[PDB]
RNA sequence: ACACAUGCUACAAUGGCCGGUACAAAGGGCUGCGAUGCCGUGAGGUGGAGCGAAUCCUUUCAAAGCCGGUCUCAGUUCGGAUCGGGGUCUGCAACUCGACCCCGUGAAGUCGGAGUCGCUAGUAAUCGCAGAUCAGCAACGCUGCGGUGAAUACGUUCCCG
């Protein structure tokens, strides 16, 4: 397969239509996904030592990367933290991993969540990046539904080369990602 | 990519109940996904139904029809 | 098995496995399983995905479930708490709505006990 | 649901009120019916025995009998 | 916001739910009791047989019982409070404040601290039935009727009169 499927349609159709919509006047301004990072929770650090290996395993086999365990910048006292405790890992995706993760979640993960009305268009930063919340898990058919005692949630971020925000709305609208006015 | 730490990453074949079939790389050992969801989103329909859900004055006139 | 949105258990009969959804009790299981044709004695391990298909299409088509009843019951209780009814006042203060005994009992509405 | 109760005194008064397109505060004895949606928009001075409470009638009031948009008991506790 | 008191339903397998089937006693009835039939899923609707009643109606009356199937010890096919929708009947009128039925909803509760109460044989325990008051019902109450039916009492030292 020369091109991943989402990228199979991205390399011609979304780029040609997005040039139609916006007259940049310069090819290679046209905006595309850079990375897809996934934001491991927990916060059970200090309280419970064992789980973070639950999250390392969790990030993995949702996508096939070893999540790099990301730890505390500083010990902030109220929510028990300690400098150097593991609090959630993340995985950065770029390329074939990015696109195969995206198409699969798009045609698999998003529909399943119960009462999944849509995703907010408003949730952009100042510059075209989209982040949304997966509260429970087991949206994915990769995880066997009896292997999984407590629900581990996560943030999923799409980061694009969108200099605006309606740039990113237009991409992620044409790209098969849901929204709901 | 590092060698031994990443899980195995295989082609897959995803099938829904209507038969609309998808081929992707994936992490599943089975090489397939027998799913019940296809690119047939119900938000468009669910939303319409929800919009249709409100309005009771008519229902009251219903009970009486007069 | 999986259905309309309720994760079915391992080993339950169908007229009990349908009951674990918010819109279905025992009688709806006895009428749904009579209309569709699935044996009520079937376990959930022995359930067919095509039986999930016909059963699922029937009970999302001709009956309402989890989101419709939670948003509908919620929207009707907040309907009578917005317009200013006396039952609205009962839902406001946290009191029994049917006008029943409030002097000694109706502890399931006041909840846990504080004693003065 | 053979025939729901109608408050014939309030029925006669209500019809007169809406034929002339006149809206007037009404001191009403009646705690028993909001029968037709012909009562929409009319202000009802509901009588819990002791004083009259003005109640605006909108579209959602249909099916709630008229008296208990005004409550009869008072409770604080402290 | 509470605290007491008498009751009822429970916390399950000596049980729950579905099917088949056997046995009571007493009572109640005129602008009352109201059958077969037909319409409902069911409260009930339509209709009036027949009775001032050892006759007719309350079905030939019950339920627990027995035979069978299913459930496999679980906050569950236990438990029904609560809440939403939808109804029926009574009444001029079911909002504050009626009962009943249908669909959903499905909480506390794993036999209960100090204590304390009842009962010595058709008794306790459990199971339905009728009545008075009453248009309707807060009836789980009260007064009665019958069904199935135990254990223990060595004995006056101790508590109570």
């Amino acid at each position: 397969k020369a091109l991943p499927r989402l990228k199979q349609r991205y390399r011609e159709e979304i780029r040609e239509a997005l040039q139609q919509e916006f007259n940049y006047a310069n090819v290679m301004q046209i905006p595309g996904v850079v990375k897809v990072v996934v934001n491991m929770g927990v916060g059970d650090a200090a309280r419970d030592a064992k789980l973070i290996n639950g999250a390392i395993n969790d990030l993995a086999l949702i996508t096939g990367q070893k999540p790099e365990v990301r730890r505390a910048r500083k010990s902030i006292a109220q929510f028990k933290l300690r400098e150097g405790m593991p609090i959630g890992a993340r995985v950065t995706l770029r390329g074939d991993r990015m696109w195969e993760f995206l198409d699969r979640l798009i045609s698999i993960a998003l529909p399943r969540i119960r009462d999944f009305r849509g995703l907010s268009p408003k949730q952009f930063d100042g510059t075209g990046n989209y982040t949304f919340g997966l509260n429970e898990q087991s949206m994915f058919h990769e995880i066997d539904v009896d292997s999984i005692d407590r629900p581990r949630g996560m943030d999923i971020t799409v980061v694009t080369t969108a200099t605006n925000d309606a740039e990113g709305r237009a991409l992620l609208r044409a790209l098969g990602f849901p929204f709901k006015e | 990519m590092k060698t031994g730490i990443h899980p195995e990453y295989v082609d897959t074949t995803v099938q829904c109940g209507c038969g609309h079939s998808f081929t992707t790389r994936s992490t599943k050992q089975s090489g397939t996904i027998v799913v019940e969801v296809c690119s047939q989103c119900h938000p468009f329909y669910t939303g319409k139904q929800k919009i249709l859900d409100s309005g009771g004055r008519v229902a009251r006139f219903e009970k009486r029809y007069g | 098995a999986r259905l309309v949105g309720v994760d079915l258990p391992r080993d339950k009969r169908m007229e009990i496995a349908l009951t674990y959804i918010y819109g279905i009790g025992r009688t709806r299981s006895n009428e749904i399983l009579a209309a569709t044709g699935i044996d009520k004695n079937m376990r959930t391990k022995d359930l067919t995905d095509d039986q999930v298909t016909v059963l699922r299409d029937y009970i999302e088509g001709n009956l309402k479930v989890e989101g419709d009843l939670r948003r509908e019951v919620q929207a009707d209780i907040r309907r009578k708490i917005e317009i200013g009814c006396y039952q609205g006042l009962r839902h406001r203060r946290g009191l029994p709505v049917r006008g029943q005994r409030t002097k000694t009992n109706a502890r399931t509405r006041k909840g846990p006990k504080r004693t003065i | 649901k053979k025939g729901p109760f109608v408050d014939d005194h309030l029925l006669k008064k209500v019809d007169v009120q809406n034929e002339k397109n006149t809206k007037q505060v009404i001191k009403t004895w009646s705690r028993r019916s909001t029968i037709i949606p012909d009562f929409i928009g009319h202000t009802f001075a509901v009588h819990d025995g002791r004083k009259h409470v003005p109640v605006f009638v909108t579209e959602a009031m249909v099916g709630h009998k008229l008296g208990e948009f005004a409550p009869t008991r008072t409770f604080k506790g402290h």
